[PDB]
RNA sequence: UAAUCGAUAAACCCCGAUAGACCUUACCAACCCUUGCCAAUUCAGCCUAUAUACCGCCAUCUUCAGCAAACCCUAAAAAGGAACAAUAGUAAGCACAAUCAUAGCACAUAAAAACGUUAGGUCAAGGUGUAGCUUAUGGGUUGGAAAGAAAUGGGCUACA
C-alpha cells in the first residue's frame, strides 16, 4: 500500500520528524517558479479565463 | 499517491479479484465438469458474464513494486531488470553478486 | 560543546571475563571490543583500515558471543534440562525390533515476521512389514493395497500425507491410514475368491 | 504456534461424506460432490468451516434451480 | 611514523593476550597459528579475496618497511651516499666493488708468490641456488629498485663468483642466493595391496569429461574387464572404445594378465571410455616397474584431460559462434 | 563503459569511502553485502518483503538522521528481531541522539510487527580509504 | 508514491548538468550560471509544519525541574516562526546575489596589472609578506589533443617585487586560472633580480636595448618626472622601487619579451 | 554483570556514554520521550499500522483507540468512557439527560475513575451517588474513604462507617486499611483515644469475619511513624503478633521499625542492636518485592549503619540486596544514588586500601556516580595510608565524574600533597596533574592560593626551578598575594640553584604589599647574597625598599 | 570481587508422562558464505561433545543458480549481465535423542543461529506401535 | 486504415519485449467525471516538447594503454623532457598488471578495461531543469487497432 507510506511519511514530514530532500526540492522548486510567475492556474479558468 | 495510474487501476483489478475469488471457483466447477447437464451449464456461463470484469484473475499484470514496469520483472523479488540491478550493485540485496565462471 | 571519551580497552583488564561483556549476540561495537583488528583490501602503499568506522567488521557476523568458554558455561547450566538417553538401544538393531513405527518431521526457522511454512505440514511414516502379524494373505493383499508406497528391497512401507492443515491433524490421519491398512487386510470379501 | 485451526482435527477434514445427505445418492449431484468433497479433503488451505460454506453455497444452488434440474430429464432432489 | 608502529606493537600484545584469555589457551603458547584459527572463528568472513579478510599480525607484517631517518638534528646525512638517490643500492654496489677489488689484489699476490689454494665454489647446481629477483632485493633495500640497477648487481655478483673466493666472501655472496623447490614431477606409486586373501589386488581413479571411473586389478586373473557388472564388449559395442581399454594394457603387454572391474559414471560412451583408460593406467602403475610407468607418463597414460566443454557466453551460440555480423 | 554503482576519478582530490571505492563487480570478492537475510537463499521465500521492507528503512532512515549519516546502513535479520547498525557523524547532541533512537526504535517495531535494535556507531568524520 | 523518490544530491546534480555532455568540447558557455542551494541549512530537525515541540528536539529536556509534555504552538507563534525563516531566505539571497566588483588594473574586464597577494611561504619557513605581485597578462592557450581535440591551458606571466630593487617574473601555465596563478606566485620568488637605483627613486643612466625583436629606450628624469612609461613598465618599476622614469617601447609589444 | 562495561539501556557508543549521574538521567528521560512522541503518533493515526504482517498476531504493538464505540445508548456509553477523566464526568450528564435508570454496578466504575483522578466537584458527585439511587455500601466506601482522604476531610469516613455497620453490611480488609489512617492523621492535644481507636477497630475486625491482611499490619506500623517516637512497643507488640497469624512482613513492615529505630538511636545507641540482630533473621530468605512501598526499605536499613559506622553489617545488608532481586527492590535512582554514595563512605577508611580499589572499580564507572560527599571520603581515605601512586588515577576520573563540583572539591583535592612525602620516582605524576589544573583556570573560576603552595614543593624535590618559578609570576600578577611562606621555601631552592636573579624581583613586589614577614624576606634574601657574592646588589634593593 | 550470589533460579519440573524418543535428528543449515557455516559448526560440535550427543558432520553439495539481465537500459541485447546465488549447505547428523534432550540442545543452536543462515530441522520419531494394531482381530 | 512510440552505419533489424484477445497499451471512435490516489495545500495529475539541459544505465575505439594532481629544467616555454658503459627528470593516484570466480595447481574462459570521441541510445525503468495543459495534452467504461502491391535482415525445416 504505497498510500499508507506516502501519507506517512508525509505527516512525519509536517510532524518534523522526517526531513524529505525530494519533497523539500520539489517546494523550492515551486516557490522559484511562481516568483518567477508561472504558477499553476485555478481550476476553472484556465481555458476560458 | 501510487506509482502511476497502471499501479492504482492493477490494484483495484487485484482486490477486486480477491473479493469475486470463490464466486468464480464455484461457477467454474459447474463449467469444467461432464457430470451435469448441459442445461444448466448455459446458464452457469450467463452467470459469469454477468460478472463484473475486472473480477477476473486474467488482468492482473504483474508490475515492478518501485516503478510499476509492466515487463522486465522478476517474480521473486517483484522488482523490474533495472531497479533490481540498482539494488544489487549497491550491495543491498544479500547473497546476489555478480556471476563469474 | 564536544567531548571525546576514550573507549573500554584501556579500562579492560588482561583477566576479566569475555562473555560477561558480550552475553547476547552483539553489532560488534569497536569501543568494547580490545582486539585491534584491522579488515579490509589493504591499499599499494597501505594497510587494512583499523576496528575503527570499518564497515567491513560490521558487516559480517560476530561470534564474540560464542567463544569456547562461554559456551562450556552455557552448557553447564543447560546439563539441568536434559535428560539421560537409555543405554537400552545403543544398536539400531534393537531399536528397529522395539520402536518399528518411524517418525519423520520436518521443521523450518528463516528470519521475518512471518512463520508459517506450507512444508511443516509433511509428516511421514516408515514401518518395516517385517515386524508386524501380516499373514501371507494379508501381506499379499496389503501390498497390492499400497502400490509403490512399499519396496521390495527394503520392505519398508511409506505413508506421505500432507492433506491435513496442521501437523497434529497429519500424523493422526497417517496413524489412521496405518490402522486402517492394517485392518482391511485381514477382510477377505466375495470378489477376493475369482 | 498460535495457529490451533479452531481445535479440529483430521476426520473434520477429509471425512465430508456427513454433509453429502441433502442430495440424491443415486444421481448424477452424488458423482460431481464427491470430487468436491475429496477436494476438500485433501485441501489443506481452506478451513472446516470454510469448506462448510462451499457446500451449503452447493446445497442452496441446487434447491434453487430447481426447474433446469426437472427439465434435464433426470430427477433430482 | 616510528613512534605509530611502536605504539601498534603494545597494542598487538595487549590484544593478543585479550584473545588467548577470552578463547581458553595458554597466552604463553599463544602463536600465529592460533591468532588466525582464533580471527576465523570470532570474524568469520566469507570473501573470495584471502586480503580482505579479517587479520591481526604483528605489526612489522602489515605496515611496510619504513625509511629510517637520514640526517641528524643539525641536518647532516649520516651515510656519505645520501645524495646519490639510492644510498642503499649504491653502498651496496661500492661493497661489492670493493671486495671484488681486494679479491683481486689477493689473487694477484698469490699468483705472484706461485700458491693456489682457492677452489671453484661457483657451482651450486645439487643445491638448487638462483639469484635474488628483484621483489626480494627490494624488500632486503627499503628504497625501491629498477630493472637496469639490478641487472648491473646481478652481473658484478657473477663476475665477484667468477673470481678464486675469499673466506670471507662466500658467506657474503651466499646470502643473495636463493633455494629453489624440487622439480620432480614423479607421482606415488600405490602399494600393491592384498584384502580377502586376494594377491595382485590395486585400485586406481580416473576423470575425463564429467565421468568419473574407478577401477579394481588383480594381478592374478586371466584378461577380462567387468564394467558396471556387464562385460566390456557388451557396455562398449564401438571398437574405439574397447582400442581405448586396449591401449594401456597394450603399452604394458599385460593383456591377459590381470583381472579388472570397473565403475563408471557420467558423460557419454567417449567420456566413459577416456575415464576407465586414465583410471586403468593409473592403478597399473603398481603392478609395473618404475621404468615403464614413467614411459606410460610420457605416452599420455598418467595425465588428465583438462578438454572440458566451456561455458557458452551471453549474446553468442557455443561460446565462440557469434551472431550474424551485418555490416550495413 | 559500466556506471553501475561507480563513482567517477576526479582530479584526485574527493574523498571516497570503502564500500564507495569497490565496484559492484567486487561483491563478496572484496566487500561483503549491507544486508543479511534468509529470503535470498535456494528453497526460501518471502524475499520481496524483505527488499521492500529494506528499502523502505533506507529511505526512513536517511531522512530520520538527514547530514549526519556516514555511509550505508547494515540491515541484519536474525530470528524475527531485525538490527539496524548505522556510522553517524558526531553532529547532533546525545540528548537528540537518544531521543531520536527511542523514537525510531518503537516506531519501526510498530509499523513493521517486529522487535527492532538500533544501534549507532559516532564517527568525528567520514572515513576515507582511497585518495582524499 | 515514496519509493519513487531520490536524494538531493542527485537531484542536484541532474538539475545543474554539471557533467553534461555538451558542456565538454565546447557547445555551452551560453548561460554560464551555475548556482546549488543546500536546503538543508537552516531547517531545524526539531521544526515542522504543525508546530509540535518535542522535548527532545525544540525544546528543553527538562524545565522548572520537571519534564515537559507534548505541546503544540499556537497559530500566531507558527505564523511568526515561518515568518522569520521566510526572512532568512531573503536574508541568505541578498548575500548570494551581490558580486563584488573586481580589480582593474588596467581596464575592466583584464588581469593585466591586478593584485594577486603576497606569495605563498616557502617549504623552510621564510614569509614574503612585504613582497607584492602583479599579474602582466592572461593567455588562454590551446592544445591539439589526439582524442579531445583543443586542450586550453590558461598561461600567466606574473611579476613579483618589494619596493626596494627586488623584483622579478615568471610564466605560470595550468589548465586552471588559479592554478595558473599560483604556479606563477611560487615559482616568480625563486627568479629575483636586483636593480640598481639611483637615490632609489631614477636609473642611473639612460639605456637604450635592443631584445630578440622589441627596442626599449629608457631615459633618466628628476623627481618630477614621475613614471611616463608603458603600462606595464610602470606596474614593473612600482613594484621594482622606481618612482620616475621615461621608457619607450618601439618595435614589437609582445609583453614576455 | 560487566565492571568497565555501561548499563545496557545507554548506547555503548562512548559519545553517547552519560559521564555523571544528572547526564545519564537525562539520556533516559530523553529516549523515553522519543518513545511516547512516537507511541502518540501511533494512537493519533491508527489508520498507519492496521496492516498485519505477523503471524502471531502480538497486541502489544497495535495501537490503541481513545474513542468509545457506543455513544447513542446511555447504558453502553459510560462503560467505555470511564476506562479511559474530564470526558468521564459529562457521561453521567448525558445518561442522566434521559433519565436512564443506573445500576450498583455502573456508577461504582464512575465513582472509582473520579476517586483514582480527583474539591466542591466531590461533593457533588457524592451526593449524585447517594440520592439518586440506593448503592451498595461495598461500593461506596471503596470510593469515599479512598478519595476524602487525600482532600483533608476524614470526618466523613468515621460517619460512614456508622451507616455501613447499621446497614448490617461487613466492612472488606480494605474500609480499615483507610479507616485508621483518617483516625490517626488528626491529632489535638491526645494520641491515647486516637490508638485505642485503632486498636477497637482491629478487635472489631476478627469479630467482623474478615481477616485482616497485611496490609493492616503495615498499616498500623505507617500510622505509628510520624506522632511518637516512644511508640516502639506496640510496634513491637504487632511485629510479634504479625508472625503468630502465619504470614511473612513484608519489607515495608520491617521499614517502619527501621525508621522509627534510626529516630531514636541519636541518643541512646543500646536501640542498635534490636536493628543489627532484626536484619539476620529476614537476610536468610529469599524475598520478592511484593509490596510496592519496600523501595525505601533498604534506603532505612542501610543509613543506619552508614550512620553508625558499621562495615560488617554494610556487607550484609548488600548480599541481601543482591540475594534475591539485585535490581527488583530499587525504583527511582534518586535513593540509588543515595544508597551507593553513603555505602562506598565506609569502605574507604576502614578496610585496607587494596580491597577499597577493588570495590571501586566495579561501583563507581559501572553502576551509577558518586555525589560530592564520597569524593571527601576518597580523599580521605589515600593520606590516612599514605597512597599517592593512585592519585592521578582518582583525579582523572573526578574531572569527569565531579566536574560541576569542582570549584569546591579543588581546594581539598591537593591539600593531600601537603603532608606526605615526595618520593623523587614520583615527578611526572605531581608535573602533570599540577599543569593540566593551571591550564585550565587561567584560560577562563576561582583559583586558591594553597595550591601555589603545594606546587612550589612539588617541583622542590624534582630539581625543576625553571618552570616552579613561572607559575608564581601568573598569581602575582592576578591582584592576589599569598603568604610569605611559600616565598621564604622557594627562595631556599633559588639559593640552592644558584639564582640570585629570582630574589631580587620576588622582594621588590612582595614588600610593596605590606607583608607580614617582609622583616623575615629581608633578612632571609642578605643570607643569600653574602654567599652569591652580591654584596653590591644587597644594598641596591635596600636603597628601593627605602624610597 | 562484587559477585553476587543466588543467581540460579531455574524452574524445572519433571512430569509423569513419558519422554518422547528421537532416532535421528538432521539440521541442514543453508547460507552463502562458508567461513561463517564452518564457525557455525564448530560451535556446534563444540556445544553437542559437551552433552555427549556424538554429533556427525558432513557437508552436502553446494547450489548455484544464476540468471541473465539485459545490460542497458532501452535497447542492448548483445551485452548482458549475469547474477549469481550461491547457497552452501552444512548437514549436522545426531543420533539417540531424547525429547527434553533434542529441546535443549535446539534451544542452544536456534537462540545464537546467525542471521545470514537459515536451518531444516528434520526429526525422526520414534514409537513402538499404535494401540489399534498391538494384537487385533478386527 | 480512426488507430501508438523509440531504435533505425560499424554500435538497428527474435532491438526496448526473459514477450500484445480485455488489462498490458502510452493508439483511435463512442460515451461519463472534473481540488479528481495522499492528512492538507489558488492543489492533484500529464507516456506533452526538449536525450542538442540531466542523473541514473549502456554501445564503439576496447584486452589500445594511456590519463593525471604536486614539483623541477629549457639562452622561452605554442611545447617538450629520453640515451643504462645513461645526456633532466622525480612523481601520489586512476588505468594495465597481479589477485579474485569456473571449489587443487598451469592454461583457458569469465570478470575488469581509466581519461575522453561519436551533442551515439534512453524524458516511454524511475526522478528531473526549461517551456507548455487544468470542465483537459487530466482521470474512467465499451468496441476496434486490420490487410498485403512489394522489398529486406535474422533463424527453423529441408532440397536426400
Ligand atoms: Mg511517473
Ligand atoms: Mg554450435
Ligand atoms: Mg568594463
Ligand atoms: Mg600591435
Ligand atoms: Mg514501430
Ligand atoms: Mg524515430
Ligand atoms: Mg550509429
Ligand atoms: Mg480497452
Ligand atoms: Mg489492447
Ligand atoms: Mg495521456
Ligand atoms: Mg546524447
Ligand atoms: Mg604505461
Ligand atoms: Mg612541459
Ligand atoms: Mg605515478
Ligand atoms: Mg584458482
Ligand atoms: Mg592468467
Ligand atoms: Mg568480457
Ligand atoms: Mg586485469
Ligand atoms: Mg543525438
Ligand atoms: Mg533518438
Ligand atoms: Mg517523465
Ligand atoms: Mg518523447
Ligand atoms: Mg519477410
Ligand atoms: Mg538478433
Amino acid at each position: 500500500n504505497h498510500n499508507t507510506y506516502f501519507a506517512l511519511m508525509g505527516t512525519l514530514r509536517f510532524l518534523g520528524l522526517y526531513r524529505d530532500e525530494h519533497q523539500d526540492f520539489r517546494d523550492e522548486q515551486l516557490r522559484l517558479k511562481k516568483l518567477r510567475g508561472k504558477g499553476k492556474p485555478r481550476k476553472g479558468e484556465g481555458k476560458r479565463a | 499517491y501510487y506509482v502511476d495510474w497502471k499501479m492504482l487501476r492493477d490494484v483495484k483489478r487485484r482486490k477486486m479479484a480477491y473479493e469475486y475469488a470463490d464466486e468464480r471457483l464455484r461457477i467454474n466447477s459447474l463449467r469444467k465438469n461432464t457430470i451435469l447437464p448441459k442445461d444448466l451449464q448455459e446458464v452457469a456461463d450467463e452467470e459469469i458474464a454477468s460478472l463484473p470484469r475486472d473480477s477476473c484473475p486474467v488482468r492482473i499484470r504483474n508490475r515492478c513494486v518501485m516503478t510499476s514496469r509492466p515487463r522486465g520483472v522478476k517474480r521473486r523479488w517483484r522488482l523490474s531488470r533495472i531497479v533490481f540491478r540498482h539494488l544489487a550493485d549497491h550491495g543491498q540485496l544479500s547473497g546476489v553478486q555478480r556471476a563469474m565462471w | 560543546r564536544r567531548k571525546a571519551l576514550p573507549p573500554r580497552t584501556e579500562k579492560m583488564a588482561v583477566d576479566q571475563d569475555w562473555p560477561s561483556v558480550y552475553p547476547v549476540a552483539a553489532p560488534f561495537k569497536p569501543s568494547a571490543v580490545p582486539l585491534p583488528v584491522r579488515m579490509g583490501y589493504p591499499v599499494k602503499r597501505g594497510v587494512p583500515m583499523a576496528k575503527e568506522g570499518n564497515l567491513e567488521l560490521l558487516k559480517i557476523p560476530n561470534f564474540l558471543h560464542l567463544t569456547p568458554v562461554a559456551i562450556k558455561r552455557h552448557c553447564e547450566a543447560l546439563k539441568d534440562f536434559c535428560t539421560e538417553w537409555p543405554a537400552a538401544l545403543d544398536s539400531d538393531e534393537k531399536c528397529e525390533k522395539h520402536f518399528p513405527i518411524e517418525i519423520d518431521t520436518a521443521d523450518y526457522v528463516s528470519a521475518g515476521p512471518s512463520i508459517r511454512n506450507p512444508k511443516a505440514r509433511v509428516v511421514t511414516l516408515r514401518v518395516k512389514l517385517s515386524s508386524l502379524n501380516l499373514d501371507d494373505h494379508a501381506k499379499k493383499k496389503l501390498i497390492k493395497l499400497v502400490g509403490d508406497r512399499y519396496c521390495k528391497s527394503t520392505d519398508v512401507l511409506t505413508i506421505k500425507t500432507d492433506r491435513c492443515p496442521l501437523k497434529r491433524q497429519n500424523y493422526d490421519y497417517a496413524v489412521y491410514l496405518l490402522t486402517v491398512l492394517y485392518h482391511e487386510s485381514w477382510k477377505t470379501e466375495e470378489w477376493e475368491k475369482k | 504456534a498460535g495457529f490451533d485451526d479452531d481445535g479440529s482435527e483430521f476426520h473434520e477434514h477429509i471425512f465430508l461424506d456427513k454433509y453429502l445427505q441433502d442430495f440424491p445418492k443415486q444421481g448424477p449431484i452424488r458423482h460431481f460432490m464427491e470430487l468436491v468433497t475429496c477436494g476438500l479433503s485433501k485441501n489443506p488451505y481452506l478451513s472446516v468451516k470454510q469448506k462448510v460454506e462451499h457446500i451449503e453455497w452447493f446445497r442452496n444452488y441446487f434447491n434453487e434451480k430447481r426447474v433446469i434440474l426437472k427439465e434435464s430429464g433426470i430427477q433430482l432432489n | 611514523t616510528v613512534d605509530f608502529i611502536k605504539k601498534q606493537i603494545e597494542e598487538f600484545n595487549i590484544g593478543k593476550r585479550h584473545l588467548a584469555n577470552m578463547m581458553g589457551e595458554d597466552p604463553e603458547t599463544f602463536t600465529q597459528e592460533d591468532i588466525d584459527r582464533a580471527i576465523a572463528y570470532l570474524f568469520p568472513s566469507g570473501l573470495f579475496e584471502k586480503r580482505a579478510r579479517p587479520i591481526m599480525k604483528h605489526p612489522e607484517e602489515i605496515f611496510p618497511k619504513q625509511r629510517a631517518i637520514q640526517w641528524g638534528e643539525d641536518g647532516r646525512p649520516f651515510h656519505f651516499l645520501f645524495y646519490t638517490g639510492k644510498q642503499s643500492y649504491y653502498s651496496l654496489m661500492h661493497d661489492t666493488y670493493g671486495k671484488l677489488l681486494d679479491v683481486e689484489k689477493h689473487h694477484n699476490q698469490l699468483r705472484a708468490k706461485d700458491l693456489l689454494a682457492e677452489k671453484t665454489k661457483i657451482l651450486k647446481d645439487p643445491i638448487g641456488s638462483r639469484w635474488l629477483i628483484k621483489e626480494e632485493l627490494e624488500e632486503m633495500l627499503v628504497e625501491k629498485l629498477s630493472d637496469q640497477d639490478y641487472a648491473q648487481f646481478i652481473r658484478l655478483l657473477e663476475r665477484l663468483s667468477a673470481l678464486p673466493c675469499g673466506a670471507t666472501e662466500e658467506d657474503f655472496v651466499n646470502r643473495f642466493r636463493r633455494s629453489i623447490p624440487i622439480q620432480s614431477k614423479k607421482q606415488l606409486i600405490e602399494p600393491l595391496q592384498y584384502d580377502e586373501q586376494g594377491m595382485a589386488f590395486s585400485r586406481g581413479e580416473g576423470k575425463r569429461k564429467t565421468a568419473k571411473a574407478e577401477v579394481v586389478v588383480y594381478g592374478q586373473g586371466s584378461g577380462r574387464i567387468d564394467v558396471n557388472g556387464v562385460d566390456y564388449l557388451l557396455y562398449f559395442p564401438v571398437t574405439q572404445d574397447r582400442e581405448q581399454l586396449m591401449f594401456p594394457l597394450h603399452f604394458l603387454d599385460r593383456l591377459g594378465k590381470h583381472d579388472m572391474t570397473c565403475a563408471v559414471s557420467g558423460g557419454g560412451r567417449s567420456a566413459q571410455a577416456g575415464a576407465v583408460r586414465l583410471a586403468m593406467a593409473r592403478a597399473l602403475c603398481s603392478f609395473v616397474t618404475e621404468d615403464e610407468v614413467e614411459w606410460m607418463r610420457q605416452a599420455g597414460l598418467l595425465t588428465a584431460d583438462p578438454r572440458v566443454r566451456e561455458r557458452k557466453k551471453p549474446g553468442q551460440e557455443g561460446a565462440r559462434r557469434k551472431f550474424t555480423w551485418k555490416k550495413r | 563503459k559500466n556506471r553501475a554503482a561507480r563513482v567517477r576519478v576526479s582530479k584526485g582530490d574527493k574523498p571516497v569511502t570503502y564500500e564507495e571505492a569497490h565496484a559492484p563487480h567486487y561483491i563478496a570478492h572484496r566487500k561483503g553485502w549491507l544486508s543479511l537475510h534468509t529470503g535470498n537463499l535456494d528453497g526460501e521465500d518471502h524475499a520481496a518483503e524483505r527488499t521492500v521492507e529494506d528499502v523502505f528503512l533506507r529511505k526512513f532512515m536517511l531522512g530520520t538522521f538527514p547530514g549526519c549519516l556516514a555511509d550505508q546502513l547494515v540491515l541484519k535479520r536474525r530470528a524475527n528481531q531485525l538490527e539496524i547498525c548505522a556510522l553517524v557523524l558526531r553532529q547532533l547532541p546525545p540528548h537528540k541522539f537518544y531521543f531520536l533512537v527511542g523514537y525510531s526504535e518503537t516506531l519501526l517495531s510498530h509499523f513493521y510487527k517486529c522487535p527492532v535494535h538500533l544501534h549507532l556507531q559516532t564517527v568525528p568524520s567520514k572515513v576515507v580509504y582511497k585518495y582524499i | 508514491s515514496f519509493f519513487t523518490k531520490l536524494t538531493a544530491d542527485e537531484l542536484w546534480k541532474g538539475a545543474l548538468a554539471e557533467s553534461g555532455a555538451g558542456a565538454r568540447k565546447g557547445r555551452g558557455k551560453r548561460t554560464k550560471k551555475k548556482r546549488r542551494k543546500d536546503l538543508n541549512r537552516g531547517q531545524i530537525i526539531g521544526e515542522g509544519r504543525h508546530g509540535f515541540l518535542w522535548p527532545g528536539l525544540n525544546i528543553p529536556l527538562m524545565r522548572n525541574g520537571a519534564v515537559q509534555t507534548i505541546a503544540q504552538r499556537s497559530k500566531e507563534d507558527q505564523e511568526k516562526v515561518e515568518a522569520d525563516m521566510v526572512q532568512q531566505r531573503e536574508e541568505w539571497d541578498r548575500r548570494r546575489k551581490m558580486k563584488v566588483k573586481r580589480e582593474r588594473g588596467w581596464s575592466g574586464n583584464t588581469w593585466g596589472g591586478v593584485s594577486l597577494g603576497p606569495p605563498d611561504p616557502g617549504p623552510n619557513g621564510e614569509t614574503y609578506d612585504d613582497f607584492d605581485t602583479r599579474i602582466l597578462e592572461v593567455r588562454n592557450v590551446f592544445n591539439m589533443t589526439a582524442k579531445e581535440g583543443r586542450k586550453r591551458s590558461v598561461r600567466v606571466l606574473v611579476a613579483v617585487g618589494n619596493g626596494k630593487g627586488a623584483a622579478g617574473f615568471a610564466i605560470g601555465k595550468a589548465t586552471e586560472r588559479a592554478d595558473a596563478f599560483r604556479k606563477a606566485k611560487n615559482r616568480a620568488v625563486h627568479y629575483l633580480h636586483y636593480i640598481e637605483r639611483y637615490e632609489d627613486h631614477t636609473i642611473y643612466h639612460d639605456i637604450s636595448l635592443k631584445f630578440k625583436r622589441t627596442h626599449i629606450k629608457m631615459k633618466k628624469q628628476p623627481r618630477g618626472y614621475g613614471l611616463h612609461c608603458h603600462r606595464a613598465i610602470m606596474t614593473i618599476c612600482r613594484l621594482i622601487g622606481i618612482k620616475d622614469l621615461y621608457a619607450k617601447v618601439s618595435g614589437s609589444v609582445n609583453m614576455l619579451n | 554483570r560487566d565492571s568497565t562495561a555501561a548499563p545496557y539501556v545507554f548506547q555503548d557508543d562512548p559519545y553517547l556514554i552519560p559521564t555523571s549521574s544528572v547526564e545519564s538521567h537525562s539520556f533516559l528521560l530523553a529516549k523515553k520521550s522519543g518513545e511516547n512522541a512516537a507511541k502518540f503518533i501511533i494512537n493519533s493515526y491508527p489508520k498507519y499500522f492496521q496492516k498485519d504482517i505477523a503471524e502471531p498476531h502480538i497486541p502489544c504493538l497495535m495501537p490503541e483507540y481513545f474513542e468509545p464505540q457506543i455513544e447513542d445508548v446511555s447504558e453502553a456509553a459510560l462503560q467505555e468512557r470511564i476506562k479511559l477523566x474530564x470526558x468521564x464526568x459529562x457521561x453521567x450528564x448525558x445518561x442522566x439527560x434521559x433519565x436512564x435508570x443506573x445500576x450498583x454496578x455502573x456508577x461504582x466504575x464512575x465513582x472509582x475513575x473520579x476517586x483514582x483522578x480527583x474539591t466542591w466537584r466531590t461533593k457533588n458527585n457524592a451526593e449524585r451517588i447517594f440520592a439518586l439511587m440506593p448503592e451498595k455500601n461495598a461500593h461506596s466506601y471503596c470510593t469515599m474513604i479512598r478519595g476524602m482522604v487525600k482532600h483533608q476531610a476524614p470526618t466523613q469516613a468515621l460517619n460512614l462507617y456508622t451507616v455501613l455497620l447499621n446497614n448490617r453490611l461487613r466492612a472488606d480488609v480494605y474500609t480499615f486499611n483507610s479507616l485508621i489512617e483518617a483516625t490517626a492523621l488528626v491529632v489535638n492535644e491526645k494520641f491515647e483515644e486516637k490508638w485505642n481507636n485503632i486498636l477497637d477497630l482491629l478487635k472489631q475486625m476478627v469479630t467482623q469475619n474478615v481477616k485482616p491482611n497485611l496490609q493492616t499490619f503495615n498499616t498500623i506500623l505507617k500510622c505509628l511513624r510520624r506522632f511518637y517516637a516512644f511508640g516502639k512497643l506496640p510496634a513491637l507488640q504487632t511485629l510479634r503478633e504479625m508472625k503468630a497469624i502465619g504470614i511473612e512482613p513484608s519489607l515495608a513492615t520491617y521499614h517502619y521499625v527501621i525508621q522509627l529505630f534510626y529516630q531514636h538511636e541519636s541518643p541512646s545507641k543500646g536501640s542498635s542492636l534490636i536493628i543489627y540482630d532484626i536484619m539476620n533473621e529476614v537476610m536468610g530468605k529469599r524475598f520478592s518485592p511484593r509490596d510496592p512501598d519496600d523501595d525505601m526499605f533498604f534506603q532505612s536499613a542501610m543509613r543506619v549503619c552508614s550512620s553508625l559506622r558499621d562495615l560488617e553489617l554494610a556487607y550484609q545488608v548488600h548480599g541481601l540486596l543482591n540475594t534475591g532481586d539485585n535490581w527488583k527492590l530499587i525504583g527511582s535512582d534518586h535513593r540509588r544514588n543515595f544508597y551507593y554514595s553513603k555505602f562506598f563512605n565506609l569502605l574507604c577508611f576502614m578496610e585496607q586500601i587494596d580491597v577499597t580499589l577493588k570495590w571501586y572499580k566495579d561501583l563507581i564507572p559501572s553502576v551509577f556516580f558518586p555525589h560530592s560527599q564520597t569524593m571527601i571520603d576518597l580523599l580521605q581515605a589515600l593520606d590516612v595510608a599514605n597512597r599517592l601512586d593512585m592519585v592521578p588515577q582518582i583525579w582523572k576520573d573526578s574531572k569527569e565524574y565531579g566536574h560541576t563540583f569542582r570549584n569546591e572539591l579543588k581546594e581539598e583535592i591537593l591539600m593531600l600533597m601537603a603532608r606526605d612525602q615526595h618520593p623523587p620516582e614520583l615527578q611526572v605524576a605531581f608535573a602533570d596533574c599540577a599543569a593540566d589544573i593551571k591550564s585550565t583556570y587561567e584560560s577562563q573560576p576561582e583559583w586558591p592560593a594553597s595550591s601555589l603552595n603545594y606546587v612550589a614543593v612539588l617541583f622542590l624535590r624534582a630539581g625543576r626551578t625553571q618552570e616552579a618559578w613561572k607559575m608564581l609570576g601568573l598569581f602575582r600578577k592576578h591582584n592576589k598575594i599569598p603568604r610569605a611562606e611559600l616565598l621564604n621555601e622557594f627562595l631556599d631552592s633559588a639559593k640552592a640553584s644558584s639564582s640570585p636573579a629570582q630574589a631580587i624581583e620576588l622582594v621588590k613586589l612582595a614588600s610593596a604589599f605590606s607583608l607580614p614577614v617582609c622583616e623575615g624576606l629581608t633578612r632571609r634574601v642578605m643570607a643569600e647574597f653574602t654567599l652569591t657574592q652580591e654584596q653590591r646588589e644587597a644594598l641596591g634593593e635596600l636603597t628601593a625598599l627605602t624610597s | 570481587v562484587d559477585v553476587p550470589k543466588d543467581m540460579t533460579k531455574p524452574e524445572i519440573t519433571i512430569s509423569d508422562e513419558p519422554d518422547t524418543l528421537y532416532k535421528r535428528l538432521s539440521v541442514l543449515v543453508k547460507g552463502h558464505d562458508k567461513a561463517v557455516l564452518d564457525s557455525y559448526e564448530y560451535f556446534a560440535v563444540l556445544a553437542a561433545k559437551e552433552l555427549g550427543i556424538s554429533i556427525k558432520v558432513h557437508e552436502p553439495p553446494r547450489k548455484i543458480e544464476r540468471f541473465t539481465l539485459l545490460k542497458s537500459v532501452h535497447i542492448f541485447k548483445k551485452h548482458r549481465v549475469q547474477y549469481e546465488m550461491r547457497t552452501l549447505y552444512r548437514c549436522l547428523e545426531l543420533e539417540h535423542l531424547t525429547g527434553s534432550t533434542a529441546d535443549v540442545y535446539l534451544e542452544y543452536i536456534q537462540r545464537n543461529l546467525p542471521e545470514g543462515v537459515a536451518m531444516e530441522v528434520t526429526k525422526t520419531k520414534l514409537e513402538q506401535l499404535p494401540e489399534h494394531i498391538r494384537k487385533p482381530i478386527w
